């Protein structure tokens, strides 16, 4: 078995060319055909590339697929980008058993200036701790493009269990916001030096930190 | 053209069963492998199962093996997924998909149906508990400050949140909810305000959960350090 | 004082490939032919000293050994003197110009090359790179040597072909994209050798044996069929192709070979014999064995080693499926060009290889090599598979009547000349049909032919001849034969006796697959004809479209039979297979084709029915014209409506190329079209 790893997000302006990679974790990319799909909100995926580099009936010649043996990857390339190309894209391949999907890439077609996220991290409220629960709340706003990754730390180590993150949605001002939540016991909360919410956006990270001892 | 129409979706408690159906038309059904692929709200695509043209070769994802059974019927031009011992993480939109490949054991999804919604939860109607996200100590002056309300553990969707009884819409964002592995929803509403106003003039979130017939007011005070 | 080491190597790939006649492959690898030098530039740290020396080490496969000649260790010298060699041609600075050569007997395949350095009493080794070594038909001492330039171009370098099909009454042709230069095809063909039963069982011996084109040829004849080894193609002659492509829909080897590989080397569905041969031809030409595709009309399958096949009818004029043997309207296979060290100098040249799974040979569905010369002289005790091949081109045919409601069969006739006719291959440099029957047999009716027949039969393991028949019979076609239109034939009988005769005639029509598999009856009738001495009479035969439409397969063949009888004389059997025309499908280029420039092509098709045709697909391919296989969805066409479909191609290689299409729809599977396109620089 193997995984297919795509970037979380890509972006480019109208009229330009953008490429989305799909890296096979083990065995050769060349061993099995790769497909690509486009998905728009509220709609089932549609196929845009089959058999590594063939285009279905209906698909513009702006869409192409390729394979690169040296990086063990497949690529989808879209030229002369239009606003309607903004969507999620997925690669897919298989072994004799199992069908494998990439994690998806959000393609943004840039229509406004990039804007870095604002991040606010709230500790558990006294009311919540009194109710024997603790939620860290990381609220992320005013960004564009509308894609981020969130990583939590306990002290300085990763934590992933108990994490829920929303997908970015548009604010009134046409930028994006998102939220992430870390659910802890009060005892976890109370027994670590601190916890951090780290937000990555367009290759830059904003971190905020809170500590149980910071309400002294 | 190819049409794939999924049915049998619905709501069911953990441990119980559902039988998904997929009607195929507009191609020769028995020439192709068929698949189930699912997508959890906000998440990616996850392949569930495949069945050969002749039914003789079947494969499942590890996360469903032993619990789901794929099958098809030539005369009815239909595909089935029998899901037993359902778990909450089986919650998703279930797509029926026709394989692209004719005459070789490669796998691709050339046509997908619109899908059928499967929801697995033991949740009942429940009003939220509202907690303050109090504005921080380092906001006595300098600029703007974020404060908020955390609206936990309600069911079903949705809540709507106002602030100061609708008197304040500026700077306000009320997020989509998340679904916990408890089966219940939570969200937060945030408003970014001037730091200098955070001693005089009151902040109250107004949380409306119509399904439970509850409105809940919460005063958000600044922190005592 | 620094110890001698390698900095870098220039493989001079482009130059070496042009010299080795391997430049056409779409590939970044160094591809070379055996027994021929190639030149590299190897940059060291320091000039060589005395007390310093270099050796090269080459190896192929998983168990390389010097004695099996799958590993060689050879010094950088001035000397050649046999085996592998490395000639220091010049030194300039720390750069060595080196000419490396392999023996003409080297195994083919993937090799690694390393350098072993002797410097300051030290020995070290560095891996340099990898290359592919193929058979060398340009080299006079190679077993596959083919001395005629024009022939070598056709039989090795040409990636577009023609395979003859149809019947003795109407020989047609389909185009075939060999595509040996297309992306991944050479690599896939080399892979084949790495997956055979022989390689799995004993890879060291298999790899050693890849110096021999008899062995490679034989392995390919096994591995191109799925049987035994999960090889490339699964055969299906049933007329039911559910779960796969109708065999007639393919247009080349490229998608078959890729679909095999990319499925995890699982069989492609489905093939018939010209599909196996097309694919075997690709593999042979890719690896450097000059090869061509042969079609034998009226090809016998003898299953019991006596150079005779039986065909059966019932008194009502039905063909019967009885006994294992059969006669095919045609059968396609291959020839490869090599000497035969095992047989002697008189049996070199063209050698039959057949990937179609028919008979087990040494427990495996494989066939050949068989010397064509040896077949013609009936030397059927020589390796390999010659009894079966002799029978395909020259078995005698016995016709029998069988009445299941008595259990009696009786001999009707023997036909010593009907098997093996218009044995055809594509001309060199054109699409003309070259007739090579005289290479496989002495002429029908000669004494030689009968002498050869008895000699062969000798190498292996009561009737009364009644009067000349009073009746002679023949079936003739009236007018057009086209799917969608009626069939009209005439049965002509004549009474050659001195008495009036009353002839009873029982007639049938069955849809068939081209190998003689019976699909279903679509028409039958009886008639009685009174004939005066010397009188000729006609009996019209009419089969409606409605009557054949449901049972006609993509072969578009119908077998018409009339069993005729008069009192006190044996039955007379009159036989005709017909082929019905598909509707016309044309391709045309609307500008002159130039390398690297888009050019629009137009497909025309007219639906000749009074009903619509739906599920219309056009598949298109052609090496040097487009990359892979284009699929175009064509909307439902109403009755008598025409379709006009346009699409671009992008010529990549100059010369005379071949564009191929398949138009399939609900009422017409596998309509074929072919266009030669001249691609100018
Ligand atoms: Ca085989
Ligand atoms: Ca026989
Ligand atoms: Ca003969
Ligand atoms: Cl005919």
């Amino acid at each position: 078995n193997f995984m297919l790893t795509q970037p979380h997000s890509v972006s480019e302006s109208p009229g330009k060319t953008v490429t989305i990679s799909c890296t096979r974790s083990s065995g050769s990319i060349d061993s099995n055909y790769v497909q690509w799909y486009q998905q728009r909100p509220g709609s089932a995926p549609t196929i845009v590339i089959h058999e590594d580099n063939q285009r279905p009936s209906g698909v513009p010649d702006r869409f192409s697929g390729s394979i690169d043996t040296s990086s063990n990857s497949a690529s989808l390339t879209i030229s002369g980008l239009k606003t309607e190309d903004e969507a999620d894209y997925y690669c897919q391949s298989y072994d004799p058993s199992n069908v494998v999907f990439g994690g998806g890439t959000k393609l943004t077609v840039l229509g406004q200036p990039k804007a870095a996220p604002s991040v606010t991290l709230f500790p558990p409220s006294s009311e919540e701790l009194q109710a024997n629960k603790a939620t860290l709340v990381c609220l992320i706003s005013d960004f564009y493009p509308g894609a981020v990754t969130v990583a939590w730390k306990a002290d300085s180590s990763p934590v992933k269990a108990g994490v829920e993150t929303t997908t970015p949605s548009k604010q009134s001002n046409n930028k994006y916001a998102a939220s992430s939540y870390l659910s802890l016991t009060p005892e976890q909360w109370k027994s670590h030096r601190s916890y951090s919410c780290q937000v990555t956006h367009e290759g830059s990270t904003v971190e905020k930190t809170v500590a149980p001892t910071e309400c002294s | 053209e190819v049409q794939l129409v999924e049915s049998g979706g619905g709501l069911v408690q953990p441990g119980r069963s559902l039988r998904l159906s997929c009607t195929a038309s507009g191609f020769t059904f028995d020439d192709y492998a068929m698949h189930w692929v699912r997508q959890a709200p906000g998440k990616g695509l996850e392949w569930v199962s495949r069945i050969s043209w002749n039914s003789r070769s079947i494969a499942y994802a590890d996360s469903v093996k032993g619990r789901f059974t794929i099958s098809r019927d030539s005369a009815k031009n239909s595909l089935y997924l029998q899901m037993n011992s359902l778990r909450t993480e089986d919650t998703a939109l279930y797509y029926c998909a026709k394989d692209h490949y004719l005459g070789s054991d490669s796998y691709g999804m050339d046509v997908w149906g619109q899908g059928t919604t499967v929801t697995v939860s033991s949740a009942s109607t429940k009003g939220p508990s509202v907690f303050p996200l109090a504005p921080s100590s380092k906001s006595t002056s300098g600029g703007t400050a974020a404060l908020g309300c955390l609206v936990k553990d309600y069911f079903p969707e949705p809540v709507t949140v106002s602030w100061n009884s609708g008197a304040l819409t500026s700077g306000v964002h009320t997020f989509p909810a998340v679904l916990q592995s408890s089966g219940l929803y939570s969200l937060s509403s945030v408003v970014t305000v001037p730091s200098s106003s955070l001693g005089t003039q009151t902040y109250i979130c107004n949380v409306n959960h119509k399904p439970s017939n509850t409105k809940v007011d919460k005063r958000v005070e600044p922190k005592s350090c | 004082m620094a110890a001698l080491g390698v900095q870098s190597i220039n493989w001079q790939t482009a130059f070496n490939r042009q010299a080795h006649h391997t430049d056409k492959f779409s590939s970044q690898e160094l591809i070379l032919r055996r027994g021929q030098n190639f030149q590299v530039l190897m940059i060291m740290n320091k000039g060589l000293g005395s007390n310093e020396r270099l050796e090269f080490i080459v190896s192929t496969g998983p168990y390389p050994s010097e004695s099996a000649m799958t590993k060689a260790v050879f010094p950088l010298s001035n000397g050649s003197s046999g085996g592998w060699s490395a000639v220091l041609q010049a030194s300039n600075g720390n750069t060595l110009t080196i000419s490396i050569s392999s023996p003409a007997s080297a195994p083919i395949g993937r090799y690694t090359m390393a350098l072993q350095i002797f410097s300051q009493g030290g020995i070290s080794s560095v891996k340099l790179g990898t290359f592919i070594l193929l058979f060398n038909p340009w080299l006079n001492v190679d077993s596959v040597f083919m001395g005629n330039h024009a022939e070598r171009e056709e039989y090795v370098q040409e990636d577009a072909g023609i395979i003859f099909v149809g019947s003795t009454n109407r020989i047609g042709m389909i185009g075939w994209n060999f595509g040996q230069f297309e992306e991944d095809i050479l690599s896939i063909c080399l892979s084949i050798l790495d997956r055979s039963l022989n390689f799995r069982r004993d890879a060291a011996t298999d790899v050693a044996s890849r110096n021999d084109p008899k062995y490679v040829g034989r392995v390919l004849s096994a591995m191109i069929n799925s049987n035994d080894d999960n090889g490339v193609l699964a055969g299906n002659w049933s007329g039911t192709y559910t779960g796969g492509r109708d065999p007639r829909s393919w247009n080349g080897s490229v998608e078959i070979l890729k679909n095999w590989k990319k499925s995890g080397f699982s069989p492609v569905r489905y093939g018939q014999c010209w599909v196996f041969a097309g694919t075997l031809n690709t593999a042979l030409r890719s690896l450097g064995i000059p090869s061509r595709v042969i079609t034998n009309f009226n090809s016998a399958h003898d299953t019991d080693r006596n150079l005779s096949v039986d065909v059966y009818y019932d008194p009502m004029g039905n063909p019967l499926d009885k006994g294992s043997d059969s006669v095919w309207n045609f059968h396609v296979w291959n020839e490869g060009w090599f000497v035969r060290s095992d047989l002697g100098p008189s049996y070199g040249g063209w050698q039959v290889l057949d990937a179609t799974p028919q008979e087990r040979s040494q427990g495996v569905f494989q066939c050949g090599p068989a010397s064509v010369i040896g077949v013609r002289e009936g030397d059927v005790q020589l390796n390999f598979d010659m009894p079966f091949i002799f029978a395909e081109v020259n078995a005698d045919r016995i016709t029998w009547l069988y009445d299941n409601t008595t259990g009696k069969q009786w001999k009707n006739s023997v036909n010593s000349h009907t098997i093996g006719r218009y044995i055809s291959t594509k001309a060199v440099g054109s699409n003309a049909r070259m007739d090579v029957t005289d290479k496989y047999k002495y002429p029908e009716g000669s004494d030689q032919e009968r002498q050869v027949f008895q000699k062969a039969l000798g190498k292996l393991k009561l009737e009364t001849e009644e009067q000349e028949p009073s009746i002679i019979g023949k079936l003739k076609v009236a007018g057009m034969l086209a799917v969608g239109k009626e069939v009209n034939l005439v049965l002509l009988l004549k009474n050659l006796s001195r008495d009036t005769k009353t002839v009873t005639v029982n007639m049938t029509a069955w849809t068939i697959i081209y190998n003689g598999t019976l699909v279903h009856e679509v028409w039958k009738d009886s008639a009685t004809m009174s004939l005066d001495p010397e009188e000729e009479a006609e009996h019209p035969i009419k089969i409606s479209y409605a009557q054949y439409e449901k049972y006609l397969k993509s072969d578009n063949m119908i077998r018409i039979t009339a069993v005729c009888k008069v009192p006190d004389e044996s039955e007379v059997v009159v036989e005709r297979d017909i082929i019905l025309d598909n509707p016309t499908l044309t391709l045309e280029v609307l500008n002159e084709a130039r390398v690297r420039k888009p050019v629009n092509v137009q497909m025309l098709f007219s639906n000749p029915l009074d009903e619509p045709v739906r599920d219309c697909v056009l598949m298109v391919e052609g090496s040097g014209l487009l990359l892979g296989n284009l699929k175009i969805d064509v909307p439902t066409l109403g009755p008598k409506e025409g379709s006009r479909v346009r699409f671009d191609i992008l010529p990549s290689r100059s010369g005379t190329k071949q564009l191929l299409a398949d138009f399939s729809c609900n009422k017409f599977p596998a309509i074929k079209a072919m266009l030669s396109i001249d691609v100018a620089e």
